[PDB]
């Protein structure tokens, strides 16, 4: 559950 | 999705033609001073670029044992555009399982390996090293300070956004989008190939992605189809590519395929750069999916130029003397 | 004296105008920075003395911002 940054992912359907 | 991939694959209508073919030797400073980097750019060999790549056998596997059984990773479902998490050592073997025993189709774009020992057997094409505000702007004893090898904020030294490895079997999808804080991304094939669909980041293009962000239809509006002039180009093993800010691109996989790419802001485009963290901030992107410390990176920005021009410091005298004693190494 | 190219100089002039202007919640001035009013001050005094740059003299090769 640590938060994470620099995720790569465009927007969900 | 209500669209018909298939059919986007196979039309000739996506007959742009965006990209200039490069010699490695020709992309230098020079070149990024002349032309801002702002057209995307394919090197169809390495030569001149610079770069290093694992053995040309490396496999999913070995991506594992360099960065650990046991690390987390983010994978996207292809069906949904949805993120989930699992292993390395669960995707591994997920990869690993023929193509008609697998239920879902998964993607991994997001695996950042600074601080394993993948990262010292990839190095990006050496003109970048030059223009990366990382590089270039961000205290370095910060920078050299990482030790966590995942992108958990409250660990991260500097926008860890540097090396990702990508590994997508055949028929996955990358729906449009444009690169976080309008990076600019670099991209080596190292096993298989890509499809690219290209747009060009005009003003009215980016309202037009904007507003299909807002709808929520991305899964029945190919975002393509909607603009004057679209490229789709194959990528093919070994090719390099370089894709400037803001451009709107989504991405198909015809082959199980490993690539190696990064994403960097540079100084010579910080107008789109800054259109883009605003489009982000307006459709409401999760911090999780974005550049980490974009805006701090931007003052360290401001005070490398005017110190570098006039000599004049603006970071606290213990900064200062980090860097003094970085510069007597 | 040193020339930068037209798309440095107009970039810093867009980031200076919007790291002026955000409010102090979003400002995000990192933990390295002094004096972050100064700072602005100074860039815009450059951006004055830069504005006329040559544009082929600009061309060197080598940016203008890299570790001694
Ligand atoms: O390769 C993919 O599926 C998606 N890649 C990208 O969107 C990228 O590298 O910028
Ligand atoms: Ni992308």
């Amino acid at each position: 559950a640590p938060a994470t940054g620099g995720v790569k992912k465009p927007h969900r359907y | 999705r209500t669209f018909d991939l298939e059919e986007k694959l196979q039309t000739n209508k996506y007959n742009a033609n965006f990209v200039t073919f490069m010699e490695g030797k020709d992309f230098n400073v020079e070149y990024i001073q002349r032309g801002g980097l702002r057209d995307p750019l394919i090197f169809k060999n390495s030569d001149g670029l610079g770069i290093k790549m694992p053995d040309p056998d490396f496999t999913v596997n070995d991506v594992k044992m360099c960065v650990g059984s046991r690390r987390m990773v983010d994978v996207m479902d292809v069906n949904t555009q949805k993120g989930i998490e699992m292993t390395m050592a669960q995707w591994t073997r997920y990869y690993e399982t023929p193509e008609e025993e697998r239920e879902k189709l998964y993607n991994v774009i997001s695996l950042e390996f600074s601080h394993t020992r993948l990262e010292n057997m990839v190095q990006r094409p050496s003109t970048v090293d030059f223009i990366d505000w990382v590089d270039n702007m961000w205290p370095r004893h910060l920078k050299e300070s990482q030790t966590e090898s995942t992108n958990a904020i409250l660990e991260m030294q500097y926008p860890k956004v540097q090396k990702y490895c990508l590994m997508s079997v055949r028929g996955c999808y990358t729906d449009f989008h444009v690169d976080f804080g309008g990076t600019s991304v670099w991209y080596h094939i190292h096993q298989g190939g890509k499809v690219f669909w290209l747009i060009p980041p005009t003003a009215h293009n980016l309202e037009l992605y904007e507003n299909w962000l807002l709808s929520g239809k991305q899964g029945d509006i190919f975002l393509g189809d909607r603009v004057s002039d679209c490229q789709r180009i194959e990528l093919k093993q070994g090719y390099t590519f370089v894709i400037p800010s803001g451009w709107i691109h989504a991405v198909y996989t015809p082959t199980d395929t490993l690539v190696f790419g990064g994403n960097f802001l540079h100084s010579f485009n910080i107008p789109m750069q800054l259109k883009i963290y605003s489009i982000e901030d307006r459709t409401r992107v999760p911090n999780k999916f974005r550049y980490p410390f974009y805006y701090e990176m931007c003052w360290y920005v401001l005070e490398r130029y005017v110190y570098c021009i006039t000599n004049r410091s603006h970071l606290t005298k213990d900064f200062q003397k980090e860097s003094l004693s970085m510069d007597m190494e | 004296q040193v020339h930068l190219t037209h798309f440095e100089l107009e970039g810093l002039r867009c980031l200076v105008d919007k790291l002026e202007s955000l409010p102090l919640h979003k400002k995000c001035v990192p933990t390295g920075i002094e004096d972050e009013d100064a700072l602005i001050a100074d860039v815009k005094i450059l951006l004055e003395e830069l504005a006329s740059s040559d544009p082929k003299l600009a061309l060197t090769g080598v940016p203008i911002v890299q570790w001694p």
